[PDB]
Parts: C-alpha cells; sequence; structure tokens
C-alpha cells in the first residue's frame, strides 16, 4: 500500500505493536527463509534521528561491519517502512557474502533416494562418496578392462536438477538429465561414450607401451596428441582422431633439418601403404620403413635435452625442439630462448619471419622459423 | 514473543477478582442451556448482564 | 585416567541410519508445521 499501516504489514508482516501509541514495535524480520528477533523503540514522536534499534546477539554477528551504516540509515531515513526495506536488503547482502553458513538436504527424498539408486548401479561401482554425500565417484571398465571414472558432484534436490557430471576422456561428454533419469541413466551413457573410444583406447595403450612417448608422461585418458620419439634427437608429434583411430593419423616431425627430410619424403612415398586393419604402430613401422627405441629413458638420464640456453625441460609449455643442423653440436633449444638470442647479436641477419644465425655453441649456420 | 505480544493486547484494553465461579451446560429436548452462578461482586442491583 | 598418543554388517547399519534419517527428517516436518502454525497466529 501507499500508507505504512498496511504497507509495513504487507512487507513485514512480523511486526506487532506493543504499545498503544504505535511506538515500540517487536517480533521478527525475514531474511532469506530465516527469521530473526528485532526490538525496535521510538520516541514519544515519530522520529528515526532518536530511536533504540535492539538486537538478537544472532543479528549482532550478521550485521557485522555495517553498525555504523544502519547508524547513517536510521538518521537519513524518512518513514520506519523504508528503513525495514533497506535493513532486509542490507541482510540479504550481508549474508549472500558469508554464502559458506547454508544449505540443509530434503532428508526424506535424498539420502533414501541416492541409496535405492546406487542399489539400481550396484556397489562394486562406488569408489567414493564425500560425507556432504555431495560428491560421488563412480567406476566402469571397458571391453580392453581399463577403469574409467566419472566424478558427480550433487545438488540439494539430486533427482529433480542434473548432477555435475566429470569425466577425463576427450570427446565432450553429454548426459541427457531429466528429473526422472538416474545414476543407471548416466552410467548407460557414460558405457557408450567408453566403447565408441574403445579401438581408441587400444591404439593408444599400443603406442605407449611399444614406443618411446616423450611429451605426455603418465598420459590421461583425455590426450589425442602423442610425441614419440625415434632413434635420438627427431621426435614424431601424432594426432590421432578418436572414432577412426586405426585409420592414418595427421602426424609430423621435429629435429635436425637434414634428418627430418627422407622421413617426411618416405611417408609421402608409402601414406597410401596405411591399412586400417593392422594398429597405427604395425602401419608407421612399414610405412616409415623404421622400428621405434624402447625408452632411450632409462640409459639416456642425463643427455643434457636441456635448451643450452636456459638449461631447463619445460619453459611455458615450450619443449626443446629447435636443434643444430650440424653432427658435433646436436644441442636443443627453445622458440624464446634461440629468438632472445639470434635476435640480441650483431650477426644475425633476418628475411621476414625467419632469423638466420650462428648456433651458440659450435658457431655454424641455423634457422629459426617462428 | 506471541505470549508477550498477545499480554500487551491485554494491556491496550485494560491500561484479577473472579466474578464468576462457574460454567455448566445441560441440554433440554432441543435445547442448550448454558448457565452461570455470580460471586457477591457482581451485583445486578447495578450492573445489567448479558451472556 | 588415560594417556592417548595421536597421528551383513553394512547390510544393516545402512537401514538403521535410514531409519533415524525417517524419524529424524518426519520430526524436522512436524516443527516446520508448528512454526507455519505460529507464523500466522502472529501475521494475525
Ligand atoms: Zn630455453
Ligand atoms: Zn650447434
Amino acid at each position: 500500500m501507499a500508507v505504512t499501516e498496511a504497507s509495513l504489514l504487507r512487507q513485514c508482516p512480523l511486526l506487532l505493536p506493543q504499545n498503544r501509541s504505535k511506538t515500540v514495535y517487536e517480533g521478527f524480520i525475514s531474511a532469506q527463509g530465516r527469521d530473526f528477533h528485532l526490538r525496535i523503540v521510538l520516541p514519544e514522536d515519530l522520529q528515526l534521528k532518536n530511536a533504540r534499534l535492539l538486537c538478537s546477539w544472532q543479528l549482532r554477528t550478521i550485521l557485522s561491519g555495517y553498525h555504523r551504516i544502519v547508524q547513517q540509515r536510521m538518521q537519513h531515513s524518512p518513514d520506519l517502512m523504508s528503513f525495514m526495506m533497506e535493513l532486509k536488503m542490507l541482510l540479504e547482502v550481508a549474508l549472500k557474502n558469508r554464502q559458506e553458513l547454508y544449505a540443509l538436504p530434503p532428508p526424506p527424498q535424498f539420502y533414501s533416494s541416492l541409496i535405492e539408486e546406487i542399489g539400481t548401479l550396484g556397489w562394486d561401482k562406488l569408489v567414493y562418496a564425500d560425507t556432504c554425500f555431495s560428491t560421488i565417484k563412480l567406476k566402469a571398465e571397458d571391453a580392453s578392462g581399463r577403469e574409467h571414472l566419472i566424478t558427480l558432484k550433487l545438488k540439494a534436490k539430486y533427482p529433480a536438477e542434473s548432477p555435475d557430471y566429470f569425466v577425463d576422456f576427450p570427446v565432450p561428454f553429454c548426459a541427457s538429465w531429466t528429473p526422472q533419469s538416474s545414476l543407471i541413466s548416466i552410467y548407460s551413457q557414460f558405457l557408450a561414450a567408453i566403447e565408441s573410444l574403445k579401438a581408441f583406447w587400444d591404439v593408444m595403450d599400443e603406442i605407449d607401451e611399444k614406443t618411446w612417448v616423450l611429451e605426455p608422461e603418465k598420459p590421461p585418458r583425455s590426450a589425442t596428441a602423442r610425441r614419440i620419439a625415434l632413434g635420438n634427437n627427431v621426435s614424431i608429434n601424432i594426432e590421432v582422431d578418436p572414432r577412426h583411430p586405426t585409420m592414418l593419423p595427421e602426424c609430423f616431425f621435429l629435429g635436425a633439418d637434414h634428418v627430418v627430410k627422407p622421413l617426411g619424403i618416405k611417408l609421402s612415398r608409402n601414406i597410401h601403404l596405411w591399412d586400417p586393419e593392422n594398429s597405427v604402430l604395425q602401419n608407421l613401422k612399414d610405412v616409415l620403413e623404421i622400428d621405434f627405441p624402447a625408452r632411450a629413458i632409462l640409459e639416456k638420464s642425463d643427455f643434457t635435452m636441456d635448451c643450452g640456453i636456459c638449461y631447463a625441460y619445460q619453459l611455458d609449455g615450450t619443449i626443446p625442439d629447435q636443434v643444430c643442423d650440424n653432427s658435433q653440436c646436436g644441442q636443443p633449444f627453445h622458440q624464446i630462448c634461440l629468438y632472445e638470442w639470434l635476435r640480441g647479436l650483431l650477426t644475425s641477419r633476418q628475411s621476414f619471419n625467419i632469423i638466420f644465425g650462428e648456433c651458440p655453441y659450435c658457431s655454424k649456420p641455423i634457422t629459426l622459423k617462428m | 514473543i506471541i505470549s508477550k505480544s498477545y499480554k500487551a493486547l491485554i494491556n491496550l484494553v485494560q491500561g484479577s477478582e473472579q466474578l464468576v465461579e462457574k460454567i455448566w451446560y445441560r441440554v433440554i429436548d432441543d435445547s442448550l442451556v448454558v448457565g452461570v452462578k455470580t460471586t457477591s461482586s457482581l451485583k445486578l442491583s447495578l450492573n445489567d448482564v448479558t451472556l | 585416567l588415560m594417556t592417548c598418543s595421536l597421528d551383513e554388517s553394512a547390510g544393516q547399519k545402512i537401514k538403521e541410519l535410514l531409519s533415524g534419517i525417517g524419524n529424524i527428517s518426519e520430526r524436522v516436518s512436524f516443527l516446520k508445521k508448528a512454526v507455519d502454525q505460529r507464523n500466522k497466529a502472529l501475521t494475525s
């Protein structure tokens, strides 16, 4: 209403005039499904310039460092109405900042229905449930016999809204959540995603066993790229299509430009002799007419395969890739290091987005293409 | 809260002595009959009581 | 006095805690409704 006869009641139901002259209000105020005590004494006239506002010690806790704000609000505010509008708006603010005190579940729906749906799955599956029961984690197997996990995060109403589903594998996971759908629904969807990659995981596990994988180290299930090493100081980075894994991947070569040339040239000759009946490795060995070494890691445990400018591996994602076109140096470097070296020196001469210069260690012509 | 906030209503309107001893009720045929005895307090020579 | 140095069965225990959740949540709903009572009695 316009008047605070009716607008006071309509906005603050729980404010009851004790004294005849409507001068002491008392009782409660509502606030985010939370009612609180209040005892708000006015002077002999209706003036908020002078007013006593006493509280619950619970209310003093929630009006922490707004004691002055509300003291301002009392002296500058016209009516008691407007004061209460502000004191509500203000509580809502205080509590939404302190938003780490809230959230009781509905026990008749939740705890049981969750025990029911996990019974629907089976008890062998569950690996983790948080003491808030908010997170759980579940297990599935591939036809290969590989463990694939799924993390769920649950809301106050699990069956109503979608649970947040987190899972490693690289193609984006889609869960058709209805309020009728359950843990078993999303579990079947999870098995469907596992099998679409079933050939893909086998091709990747095959590469990871038989070849010197370099540049994912303990790869997740999310990795589609696999930097394999071959001989020493040349590498091949391999991105595979997860739906056609046995099929020909986009592959290319890092290292010394005199070593990469015949390999690229023989890949171009023999790329038609790729066949998706064999594995990725059993096609690459006959395409490039090579073998792969089995973890030159343990014998070459310190060959200093570090930048030899900055002496670190892993500068900001980058790898030692740029090398010397020389048998006697073979020293790897980084894009950033070799560029900040060859630009700094006099001798260095740049064509467009290339710098020709001298290798730091051996002073032979080395080329950098940004 | 309610107990006090109500109690205040009574203080609006007022601001001890049992005037009426006791209440009983019988029934003749179709005919509810509530009744009450007084205390020496409520004089009907001076006051006009209804029920 | 004591000194502390610091650093089937599940079948039935699931059910017993579920009975507690039933009992507890039932009386939670009961106290919620006594709250709506008091709240109206207060409004009017
Ligand atoms: Zn470097
Ligand atoms: Zn060199």
